[PDB]
């Protein structure tokens, strides 16, 4: 048992027709305290498959490593490490839920909300969660921390069900991630304009975007707002 | 001196094979395998006539649906039937059913190779392990210190081995009736035995669906043996 | 629930001219109850004298122990154990349990065969040695035993005067304890005699 | 939970309700609180569903290796021992359990053990052990006999869990009842309470309280 | 001869010969064949009995749903690697979601019978493995020996007179090779082959033993009236 | 469980054992002995933690017999008492200490003398006259300090027995459905079957 | 302080009818007032004809599932390919959940399907692995809701005959896989309306000697 | 491996006897001799110290005669070194149940637990065993004055008079000789004397080469009293007797 | 720890260890049991070689493993201690689990499997000791007596010798015993026990030692005054 010291905030994703999105911004919060403007929560495994991370840093930093580990370990005595027998999103997400419960039922937890993102050997789309519990899931859209709560919202306006993915593309499906990000870094007290987003497709690969910013906000109305109810000046 | 789990140049433990000697010299055991049950007898060998002979216990029930009989150095088959009487109760409590006898088989013989450098040498008894389950119906094996364990239609081991089971191979047919299989170990034993065949010095017992497992009684034997000398006196 | 206040008790010792003294009430109790007015604390082994307060069963666990290894100290030795180095051996056999001690207030006094002189010394329950000159308290009246001492005690006593003087230590402060009296004894000792007195004292 | 087992003349009688609770939720009305240890041992069991069940189904493998070893039937005695002993061991560890090991053999006779996850053995000619067992000994102790025939035994201890179903909040459903004798135990039927109760208000003239 | 003792003890030559006596068990064992084609792959195993009373010894043993062995010499050692490759096939599915690779299984094999030929108070394993299986690069089949080697191939034979069989796949290479969605085919030229290892004695109705794994089909042994057809 | 005494006499050692057996809010049993023969002529009463009781008796029990049999021969009651504070002693100090209490009764062949020990479950041991354990002591010492004398015959030593259970039995909360007697002299052990 | 049991809502329903078993339950996955996914799997097919829920806290009742199902597969690679009969499931499943006597799987388990005379059959699990074979039993968030209207409508609880008044008992008449579908359908739709962790997809598992089939409904979003 | 330099120290010969046991046994015929006599108001414990020097500070040393506790003592014949281990271990068993049962150890229990432990070297461990025998001389109050001995087999014995090391079969018949029941403790102390005096190797026998102890209930009443001898006393004693 | 297999088979299929702890057993001092109708009596000998000894001390042949239940041996004396002891503790043990004295035939299962052990564990040699177990199971009449060897195989015995010259003493055994009607009183058994022993001791003087074992834990050792008596008895009608 601990408590979470340096801790990064939501990660956003979801499916669209030949793919998956995923979003996560540069921020490590100390408590109340905005401590570090320049921490990169999404890592990519292979050039198939991203894990965005949200809770503590210390262990995203270990989770970070053991990926890294299991790459290398993946290329041992296997001739085909870069063609059949590559790291799947599946095999690296079962992989992390294996641990994250292992962890929790010694009383010892990672602190962290994970989401797997990345596309099969197949061409399937993979999106699923997993957590400081162990528990998992998986849906068209998924967001951990305040994002469960402001973007799955407006994420499940454009894909509601299944039979709504194929009819989504990749512009329209981008668009509401960035979009998502904006409200939260109009109402999460613990995020940060800048933010990092990834596109696994399955025709145009992994596209890794850093440096990104909240754009477009809306602010002219602060102006009209005076006082609490009766002052006018 | 030597490994005791050193590999002989023709390809054999060692061990292994020097307890199987030690099994040669053993009592004789018999085991045949019908339609209506298994029956399983033994030559119970006193040492002297002081010896009370109903303390001889070379017959063994291992659980209601499987029993067993032994060959050689009997003292080693204690660890064995206590093994194989938890690995049935423990099945049992698990799966609320009864164990196969195969699976039960296998669990013994797993415990044949468990010596090294774990129990210091091989056992030095061989096992007639009969029952009957739901799916494969009577069975009889034959379960060795190697870890090899054969399925039998009839078997016998011990040192009237190779002569039972030259007259085994004439004798039984697959339309065997347990009166008939009962009077055929007893014909057998008696041919092997050194001392006259009576219901002191010999045993018999059977498995069947119904009953289970039974050891006979020396009043129930001592009538085969007698109705045995008068078949065999009719031609 | 403080289990050096369950049974009660209290040990008092103090040096004269030529001579020690220590004595211990014989209360032996559960809390508000009184149980036994014969529970010794002093023990000796040789000519070296133990007196113990505390948790009784600790009392009597040690003086088993000290008992054991005084008679193997003396086996391999070939002579009886001094004061002075079985002071050591109570500090040392404490200590070894210092997360989770005895609950006990040790008191050792005695005369060194040798040098003849006289010795007294006081422990805590974790094996810290107090070596007083002139008197060392124990027990759940040693408030009232280092007022009665500190005022009643000088230095050169006669072995029959300090005796009137331990024994009105011990007497009046057991008075003004609840879980301390039903009895007392007084030991006097010098190089080669020593005299044991049961004292009449109130008993309530 | 409501069980009992008494010692009488014709051999012992058990009676258990089948109410199954999980705070004021009811979680089973069918619930078998007798377990068939062997054809001459049964046992009832109180408390924790679970600890119960796994527990005294543990002591039935215990009880059968005994037999094969000793090439002899397991004692009241050592079969009540042998549970006790292994709930000792889980002591403070939050075991919850109350029952009697009941049987019949030929050196002790008719015999009942109470146990209990505290650790206590008991040897005794009457026990009530759940929830309800107070409301079941006020009608057994006033009733009981040694001289009682096996069918007025069987009725008493019907009663008496009718009795418990009906006050005990924590007790109901139905009353399963055995007999053991020199023979073994007799199984004497599930009965519904919510038929039984209806039928022994009319017959006996009892529940004049209650308006039917 | 004074190098033989136990398996830490080399000769002046270099050789192992615990090693090399575990090695002649495997020849005294029972004949078993492996071919495979670009779909299924094949396992023919010519099972023995002790007498006429007796059952056949069981050559083939299955370790997952796509990935199972034919044994050769020590059955109960067979058991012991078996069990291994079962768990190590399981640890791949549970922790990873994973089908385990055949070349990663023989992997596993190797350095498990390693371990036992360089310790003291050990010994080598006694038995020889025939190792099949489909994963996702395609039919598979391993030639495990107790010395630890490991080694994939088209087809191969172990056991008593096993040399016969494995000329035959020798010439036969070309052939087998194209049998592609025709399991029953490639069983043909199983049979056909293992018969070439045969003196005296023919392949009756419960003296063959057959297994197959492919494509679209789950590792399956046959045994009795179920390899009547292929006789 | 509840109440235990004990009164050493001139030639014998006299316990007292109550029968009620209570859980909760019923009294399960009302014929509970709650003693063990340790030896011939050593006799050991115990109250304290359901389960722990009979468990820890037992225990010393078979300690004791297995002496018996090892050397042919009785230990003192002195020896048995210090084993049993010993085994107490380091019980106290456990992960889960024996939450007993005990009176241990025997006669001493050797010197002719009848000995009584009161120990706790801390292993506090002290040799009486008379003795209890638990909330029986408040209520008994009084009557014992009062009217014991140290030569009284085993006959007064009932009579100032039932006069220690009528004083509980008048005054005690709890009801204890009466006590088990028994004796303990030069010829053994035996039972008052009338009390 | 850290809280290793977390707790994920739906709900689980298991029918016996004569000759087949059906196994339901809804497709939500919840934490406190946020939905995790609408369509997540909850009743799993484990093989030789058993149907398997362990509804409550998600974590462990996939992992409780995950080794049954190993269970399933290690009792064929021991016991010769024998098929694993519903009553040897539910003890085996019984000594699964006892193992974790003093820590728990915090589940509701249920399982489904046909036993060895062909009837059948459904069995429950407390979470410490308490167990009890029944011809119905609802599990999980609104198994308060569910049971009640179950012993009325298909064991016939406080049901009578017409003209007898009290005195003739409605006859126990067994129910067609049709009329159980509908029964579940209705229980799932009435629970939906007032309990808040229940909605979005029914999935149902319907088990017979022919095989295991699968049939889905959509329930409420809000 | 190791297996090749392992000489199996508890293994039966084909006889049926224990190797080790035997060649130990063998060594302790060499040792010093040591007998003990026991009497109705006493025992008496006589032991040669082995070829000596001059320049040994004898009264100092201790070789052959221990202190196990104020009622009990023993007479070592073999490896001293082995024996002050066994000797240290029984000085706590001792106390171990003294502290238990708060009386003082019964002679054979004390007697029996060393004889164990020696028995537990012979039959499992693959090490050496103990090449020691000892003479116990003891009292308790169950069987009064005790004379035990106990060798590297771990098989012990009872004695009214005995002997141990070299020349046993000599010393023994002597000791059958000139024994009997009704005898006391200054006779028994003129016995060993002479039965040394007339077995020892050396030319002759004097107070340097000898260490000797009683066990006396000749104390102040009802007590019993260890009297370890000085070499003086040795002395004395050996003039007393007329020895020398 | 110490590993080493010391009993092993052999080409022959023979465990020499286990052999050569039957050769420790021949040589040891003899011992003999025999039951009568209502009692069991266990003869041992005394080897004469040693006098000067302490028989008060001197630790008895026969050893009570409970009060109902008797153990003599011939062998190693230090080995019968170890086995001793262990069946003393599990005669206690099954007393406090099963709240029953062991029956006669129980103790003997339990003490011939501690030998077995031996005969298959690493680091250890084999017992060089056979027992015969004797007495009456609780709350039984009939009477027990049993047999244990090195090997660990064990069996009931009518009546039975073991140690140094016990080949002879069986067969006096063989042909005085009659089962049909064996020893009727405790006379007519000690009788029996000592004249067996007469075939082999030499002297019968404290050279034979005996313990008659009665129903319901009635164990008692006979003297040397009422032993001589016997030896009397016997040897005046052999004058003829
Ligand atoms: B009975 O009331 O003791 C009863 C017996 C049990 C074997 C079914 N116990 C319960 O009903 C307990 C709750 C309880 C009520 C009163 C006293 C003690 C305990 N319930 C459970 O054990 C349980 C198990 N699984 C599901 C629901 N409840
Ligand atoms: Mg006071
Ligand atoms: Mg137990
Ligand atoms: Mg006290
Ligand atoms: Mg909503």
């Amino acid at each position: 048992t601990q408590q979470p010291i340096v801790t990064g905030t939501s990660v956003i994703s979801m499916k669209y027709d030949n793919g998956v999105i995923i979003a996560a911004d540069n921020l490590g919060s100390y408590g109340s305290l905005l401590r570090f403007n320049g921490v990169e929560r999404l890592i990519p495994v292979g050039d198939n498959t991203v894990v965005g991370i949200s809770g503590d840093i210390s262990d995203m930093q270990h989770i970070e490593r053991l990926l890294k580990d299991l790459v290398t370990e993946n290329a041992y005595d296997n001739p085909l490490a870069d063609a059949e027998e590559a790291l799947e999103p599946s095999y690296i997400f079962e992989y992390l839920a294996t641990v994250m419960y292992q962890r929790r039922s010694k009383m010892n937890p990672l602190w962290n909300a994970i989401i797997v993102a990345g596309v099969q050997s197949n061409g399937d789309q993979f999106l699923r969660y997993v957590n400081l519990l162990g528990v998992t899931y998986s849906s068209p859209t998924l967001a951990t921390g305040f994002g469960a709560h402001m973007a799955n919202p407006l994420l499940r306006k454009v894909v509601d069900r299944e039979s709504d993915i194929p009819k989504t593309t990749v512009q329209v499906a981008e668009e509401a991630i960035v979009n998502a990000m904006r409200v939260l870094y109009y109402r999460d007290a613990r995020s940060s304009r800048n933010f990092s987003l990834a596109i696994i497709d399955k025709n145009t690969g992994l596209t890794f975007k850093k440096n990104l910013q909240v754009e477009n906000m809306k602010w002219d109305f602060a102006k009209d707002i005076k006082g609490y109810g009766t002052q006018k000046i | 001196d030597r490994g005791v789990s050193t590999f002989s140049p023709e390809g054999r433990l060692f061990q292994v094979e020097y307890s199987l000697e030690a099994i040669k010299l053993g009592s004789t055991a018999i085991g045949i395998a019908t339609k209506e049950g298994v029956v399983l007898g033994v030559e119970k060998r006193a040492t002297s006539p002081l010896l009370e002979s109903d303390s001889i216990e070379k017959i063994v029930e291992i659980d209601r649906h499987i029993g067993c009989a032994m060959s050689g150095l009997t003292a080693d088959a204690r660890s064995m039937i206590e093994h194989a009487r938890t690995a049935a109760v423990t099945h049992n409590l698990y799966y609320d059913e009864d164990i196969n006898v195969e699976s039960l088989t296998q669990s013994v013989c797993d415990l044949a190779l468990r010596f090294g450098e774990l129990m210091s040498r091989p056992f030095g008894v061989a096992l007639l392990i009969a029952g009957h389950d739901a799916d494969d119906g009577y069975q009889l094996f034959h379960a060795e210190p190697s870890g090899t364990f054969y399925r039998y239609n009839a078997k016998a081991i011990g040192s009237g081995s190779e002569g039972a089971q030259a007259e085994l191979l004439n004798e039984w047919h697959s339309s065997l009736t347990l009166k008939e299989a009962e009077l055929l170990v007893l014909k057998i034993l008696k041919q092997v035995m050194e001392e006259k065949l009576d219901e002191n010095n010999a045993q018999l017992s059977c498995i069947t669906k119904q009953d289970g497992f039974k050891i006979y009684d020396n009043e129930k034997t001592a009538e085969l043996i007698k109705e045995l000398k008068e078949k065999e006196a009719a031609e | 629930s403080d289990p050096s206040s369950i049974n009660g008790g209290i040990v008092v010792a103090m040096t004269g001219k030529d001579c020690v003294a220590i004595a211990c009430d014989l209360r032996l109790g559960s809390q508000s109850l009184g149980v036994s007015n014969k529970f010794e604390k002093i023990f000796h082994y040789g000519h070296v004298f133990l007196g113990i307060t505390g948790l009784a069963t600790d009392v009597t666990t040690l003086n088993e122990m000290f008992r054991y290894k005084t008679n193997l100290y003396k086996l391999k030795e070939e002579r009886a154990i001094e004061p002075e180095t079985f002071t050591q051996l109570v500090s040392s056999s404490l200590y070894e349990r210092r997360f989770g001690p005895y609950f006990v207030g040790p008191v050792v006094a005695g005369i060194n065969s040798k040098s003849g002189k006289p010795f007294i010394a006081g422990f805590d329950l974790i094996g810290c040695i107090d070596e007083a000159k002139d008197f060392i308290v124990s027990g759940t009246a040693s408030d009232q035993l280092f007022g009665m001492c500190e005022s009643l005690y000088e230095p050169n006593l006669e072995p029959e005067d300090l005796f009137e003087t331990i024994s009105q230590a011990l007497l009046n402060a057991a008075d003004r304890d609840a879980l301390s009296g039903w009895g007392a004894v007084v030991y006097i000792i010098k190089k080669d005699e020593v005299v044991k007195r049961y004292l009449k004292m109130r008993q309530d | 939970t409501t069980t009992l087992a008494f010692r009488f003349q014709g051999g012992i009688i058990v009676a258990v309700d089948s109410r199954a609770t999980a705070g004021n939720w009811v979680a089973s009305q069918t619930v078998k609180k007798v377990i068939e240890i062997n054809p001459f041992l049964l046992g009832t069991i109180a408390g924790g569903a679970a600890d119960c069940q796994f527990w005294e189904t543990w002591l039935g493998s215990q009880c059968r290796l005994h037999e094969l070893r000793e090439k002899e039937r397991i004692s009241v005695a050592a079969a009540s021992k042998i549970l006790s002993n292994l709930v000792y061991q889980y002591k403070g560890a939050g075991l919850s359990m109350g029952t009697m090991i009941c049987g019949y053999t030929r050196k002790e006779g008719p015999t009942i053990y109470y146990v209990d996850s505290d650790g206590t053995r008991l040897k005794g000619d009457i026990f009530c052990v759940g929830s309800g067992q107070t409301f079941a000994y006020g009608v057994l102790d006033s009733n009981y006999k040694w001289d009682l025939s096996v069918e007025d035994a069987l009725y008493l201890g019907k009663r008496s869990i009718l009795a418990a179903a009906h006050r005990d909040a924590y007790s109901g459903g139905s009353v399963n009842l055995y007999h053991v004798t020199e023979d073994g135990w007799i199984y004497h039927g599930n009965h519904d309470v919510g038929e039984l109760f209806w039928k022994v208000k009319e017959e006996e003239g009892s529940f004049n309280n209650v308006i039917g | 001869n004074n190098y033989d003792g136990d398996t830490v003890t080399f000769s002046p030559t270099g050789r192992l010969f615990q090693v090399e006596y575990a090695l002649e068990a495997i020849k005294q064992g029972s004949v078993t064949v492996g071919l495979r084609s670009n779909t299924h792959a094949v396992l023919v195993a010519l099972k023995r009995n002790a007498d006429e009373l007796s059952s056949y010894q069981k050559k083939i043993i299955k370790c997952d749903e796509h990935m199972g062995l034919s044994l050769a010499g020590l059955a109960p050692d067979a058991r012991v690697l078996s069990n291994y490759l079962r768990q190590q096939c399981n640890y791949s599915s549970l922790v990873f979601n994973r089908k385990l690779a055949v070349e990663r299984a023989g992997h596993l094999l190797c350095d498990k019978a390693q371990k036992n030929t360089q310790s003291y108070g050990g010994r080598p394993y006694g038995v020889g493995l025939l190792i099949i299986g489909y994963d996702k690069s395609g039919a598979h089949l391993l030639e495990f020996q107790p010395s630890g080697n490991v080694t994939e191939l088209y087809g191969t034979a172990i056991g008593a007179r096993s040399q016969g069989a494995k000329t035959y796949l020798e010439r036969t290479l070309d052939t087998f090779i194209k049998i592609d969605g025709n399991p029953d085919e490639l069983i043909k030229a199983g049979v056909e082959a293992i018969s070439q290892s045969l003196r005296d004695e023919s392949l009756t109705v419960d003296n063959l033993s057959i297994a197959i794994v492919g494509k679209d089909t789950p590792f399956t042994i046959y045994d009795g009236e179920a390899v009547a057809k292929y006789i | 469980m509840d109440i235990i005494l004990g009164i050493r006499v001139q030639d014998s050692v006299i316990l007292a054992s109550s029968k009620a057996v209570t859980r909760g809010i019923s009294v399960l049993k009302d014929s509970d002995d709650k003693t063990r023969q340790l030896s011939p002529h050593t006799l050991m009463s115990f109250a304290g933690e359901a389960g722990d009781t009979v468990q820890f008796a037992e225990y010393i029990q078979a300690n004791i017999q297995l002496y018996s049999i090892r050397e042919d021969y009785e230990l003192s009651p002195q020896a048995v008492s210090s084993f049993v504070r010993q085994e107490l002693a380091k019980s106290i100090r456990s992960r889960r200490p024996y939450q007993v209490n005990v009176l241990i009764g025997g006669y001493d062949k050797k010197k002719n003398k009848p000995e009584l020990y009161q120990i706790d479950y801390l292993g506090t041991k002290v040799e009486l006259p008379y003795g209890a354990h638990g909330y029986s002591g408040f209520y008994t010492f009084s009557l014992l300090d009062h009217h014991y004398r140290p030569d009284m015959t085993t006959e007064e030593g009932l009579d100032l027995l039932k006069l220690c259970v009528q004083e509980l039995e008048k005054r005690m909360p709890m009801d204890f459905k009466g006590v088990i007697v028994k004796i303990v002299d030069k010829d053994g052990i035996r039972q008052v079957d009338d009390f | 302080q850290f809280n290793p049991y977390g707790d994920n809502g739906g709900t689980i329903l298991g029918i016996a009818g004569e000759d087949f078993a059906v196994l339901a339950g809804d497709t939500r996955n919840i934490t406190d007032y946020s939905i995790n996914s609408r369509y997540e799997p909850k009743v799993f097919d484990c093989g030789d004809n058993i149907v398997m829920s362990a509804n409550g806290f998600a974590a462990d009742g996939d992992a409780l599932v995950k080794r049954f199902k190993n269970s399933v597969k290690w009792y064929h690679f021991d016991h010769n390919d024998k098929k694993l009969s519903i009553n040897s499931a539910a003890r085996n499943i019984q000594h699964l959940l006892y193992g974790k006597r003093f820590f728990p799987y915090y589940v509701h388990t249920i399982i489904a399907g046909l036993d060895e005379d062909g009837k059948g059959a459904v069995y429950s699990f407390d979470p410490v692995g308490s167990y009890e074979r029944e011809q119905c039993r609802a599990g999980g968030a609104a198994a308060s809701l569910i049971m009640p209207f179950l012993d009325n409508q298909v064991n016939f609880k406080n049901q009578y005959e017409p003209g007898t008044n009290g005195k003739v008992k409605k006859p126990l008449k067994y129910l067609s896989v049709e009329e159980v579908i509908k029964l579940v359908r209705d229980s799932f739709t009435s629970a939906t309306e007032r309990h808040i962790q229940v909605g979005d997809g029914l999935e149902i598992l319907i088990v017979t000697k022919d095989g295991v089939r699968k049939e889905f409904y959509e329930l409420k979003r809000d | 491996g190791s297996r090749r330099y392992d000489s199996r120290t508890t293994i039966f010969s084909p006889e049926g006897r224990l190797y080790q046991v035997e060649y130990a046994l063998e060594s302790i015929s060499h040792a010093g001799t040591a007998i003990g006599i026991m009497a109705s108001d006493g025992i008496v414990l006589a032991a040669e110290r082995k070829v000596t020097s001059t320049l040994l500070e004898q009264d100092t040393s201790t070789e052959k005669l221990y202190k196990l506790n104020d009622k009990i003592a023993v007479a070592v014949a073999g490896l001293t070194a082995d024996a002050e281990i066994l000797i240290n271990t029984a000085r706590i068993h001792a106390q171990n149940y003294l502290k238990t049962y708060n009386e003082d150890i019964p002679v054979e229990i004390l007697v029996r637990r060393l004889s164990d432990i020696k028995q537990g070297y012979t039959q499992h461990g693959g090490l050496r065993p103990f090449g020691v025998s000892f003479i116990y001389a003891g009292y308790d109050d169950r069987y009064g004055y005790q004379l035990y001995t106990s060798n590297p087999s771990g098989n012990y014995t009872g004695w009214k008079a005995i002997s141990v090391g070299a020349n046993t079969s000599a010393a023994q018949t002597l000791l059958q000789m000139d024994y009997k029941d009704d005898m006391k403790v200054d006779d028994a102390i003129e016995l060993a004397l002479k039965t040394l005096s007339k077995t020892t190797d050396s030319s002759a026998l004097t107070y340097d080469r000898l260490e000797f102890a009683t066990i006396r209930k000749g104390a102040n009443d009802g007590e019993v009293y260890q009297k370890i001898f000085k070499p003086q006393e040795i002395k004395d004693i050996l003039v007393k007797t007329g020895i020398t | 720890g110490y590993d080493r297999a010391l009993s092993i088979f052999s080409p022959d299929g023979h465990i020499f260890q286990v052999e050569y702890a039957l050769e420790a057993v021949k040589r040891g001092t003899c011992a003999v049991g025999v039951k009568g109708k209502n009692c069991v009596v266990l003869g041992c000998e005394r080897r004469s070689t040693l006098k000067l000894q302490d028989t008060r001390i001197t630790p008895s042949k026969v050893s009570k493993i409970d009060s109902h239940v008797v153990l003599s041996f011939s062998g190693l004396n230090a080995d019968s201690r170890i086995l001793i002891e262990k069946a003393r503790v599990e005669a206690q043990s099954h007393r406090l689990t099963l709240e029953d004295p062991v029956t006669v035939e129980y103790l003997t299962r339990y003490v011939a499997g501690v030998q077995q052990r031996y005969t298959q564990s690493g680091g250890v040699r084999p017992f060089g000791v056979s027992t015969l177990i004797a007495g009456f199971d609780p709350r039984d009449d009939e009477p027990k007596l049993y047999q244990t060897e090195p090997s660990g195989i064990y069996s009931s015995w009518s009546a039975q010798t073991i140690g140094r010259n016990s080949k002879t003493v069986r067969e006096f055994l063989e042909k005085n015993y009659d089962r049909k009607e064996p020893p009727a009183t405790v006379e007519e058994c000690v009788k029996l026990t000592v004249r067996s022993l007469l075939e082999v001791v030499q002297t019968g003087a404290k050279n034979i030692e005996i313990t008659v074992v009665k129903p319901d834990s009635d164990i008692v050792a006979l003297s040397s005054e009422e032993i001589n008596q016997y030896v009397t008895q016997i040897e005046q009608e052999k004058q003829e």
